[PDB]
């Protein structure tokens, strides 16, 4: 009956929902945990991040495909087809707004106010940056400028905490550098800053890789390879 | 190829 | 136009991989009481197969977890696992009854060709088989019997309307053989059907079209794969 | 494992 019983039961459900690949339910479970205004464990914040990422990613993929079809039809000139296409895109965009706002409110009202460690604060401000960035992906006009600003400010907050609280080889720090550089490239359309961010993050980590453990060595080197991959592509 | 953000499980 | 718009919507939902919406569109089409084109038939089956398949995968995983926990002895974990399975099983029944209802109230009564009749009766067979996968007791016997009757009907129409190399006939033999093995627990009959379908196709392999060769040969080797595996047991 | 007709 206690909140701690509820918590373990909720976390077990999320783990079931994840196994069954039913992420709508895993989101519902992990959101209930986040509402207790407590510091999440590493496991719990991971579950929550996975739950929301899968839910939003399905829509982000649907949106990209539909936009592709929309471009092709605009070139062909089929207005009636386009009326249907835009209605479809708009429906997916409404789902995107609802999902992004859902987690962003959870982050602002529950997760961030209760975060007490450097890892978790960097983690939550990075999510905030991520989900404001997803809003900016399909926003237009003023809404886009606002989403971009919210994303930038949140990533900058995450970075300010990360550079003083996490080692440069830390996977959360590296993952923050990866997504923040992608933001510079895809939202602000500043390739120079995107590269300079990726390269700096990569270089600082390579310098101190010798202190890295094992399980963190795997995750860190994998993220460093993504940073290198993005760099090679952008410099190409 | 295309840009990449942090992957999820 | 409504039909033309409906079919275009389904093609968008398929592209977006939003199969609930694709089902919604194709279901309105099937309700029109018309002979569907091959394209519309494919759209319909793909929409429903994807909706049901997600649940079938979720059910198998949850069933697996339930077994492990039953061995371990986690009473509280098992109560939640079982509740989860029952919820997924409810979704499964609802999806199946929806398509089975559409088939009996619209598709089959309006079916106009032999292949389309075979196609719809095979769907009936498939979705009653999906019911039987998780049913128990009487519900199981009825689902299995219903599946059997639909599969036999399709076979009877196929043996007279389609050449033995026709992909729909072959796919019917594949799913029907799977039913004999997996639902009726009859490896003997399952292998006899699979091999029979394989042999009839090979005898008339010259009848295969260049286009049907890809689909048919892939199906016939699935029959061969099933045969090898079933004979392994 | 046994496999039925794909989609």
């Amino acid at each position: 009956g206690s909140t701690m019983d509820d918590r373990e039961d909720l976390v077990y459900q999320a783990k079931l929902a994840e196994q069954a690949e039913r992420y709508d339910e895993m989101v519902e479970s992990m959101k209930k945990v986040a509402g207790m205004d407590v510091e999440l464990t590493v496991e719990e914040r991971n579950l929550l991040s996975v739950a929301y990422k899968n839910v939003i990613g399905a829509r982000r993929a649907s949106w990209r495909i539909i936009s592709s079809i929309e471009q092709k039809e605009e070139n062909k000139g089929g207005e009636d087809k386009l009326k249907m296409i835009r209605e479809y895109r708009q429906m997916v965009e409404t789902e995107l707004k609802l999902i992004c706002c859902d987690i962003l409110d959870v982050l602002d009202k529950h997760l961030i106010p209760a975060a007490n460690t450097g890892e978790s604060k960097v983690f939550y401000y990075k999510m905030k940056g991520d989900y404001h960035r997803y809003l900016a992906e399909f926003a237009t006009g003023n809404d886009r400028k606002e989403a971009a600003e919210n994303s930038l400010v949140a990533y900058k907050a995450a970075s300010d905490i990360a550079m003083t609280e996490l080692p440069p080889t830390h996977p959360i720090r590296l993952g923050l550098a990866l997504n923040f550089s992608v933001f510079y490239y895809e939202i602000l359309n500043s390739p120079d800053r995107a590269c300079r961010l990726a390269k700096a993050a990569f270089d600082d980590a390579i310098a101190e890789l010798d202190t890295l453990s094992e399980e963190s060595y795997k995750d860190s080197t994998l993220i460093m390879q993504l940073l290198r991959d993005n760099l090679t592509l952008w410099t190409s | 190829t295309r840009t990449q953000s942090l992957p999820t499980r």
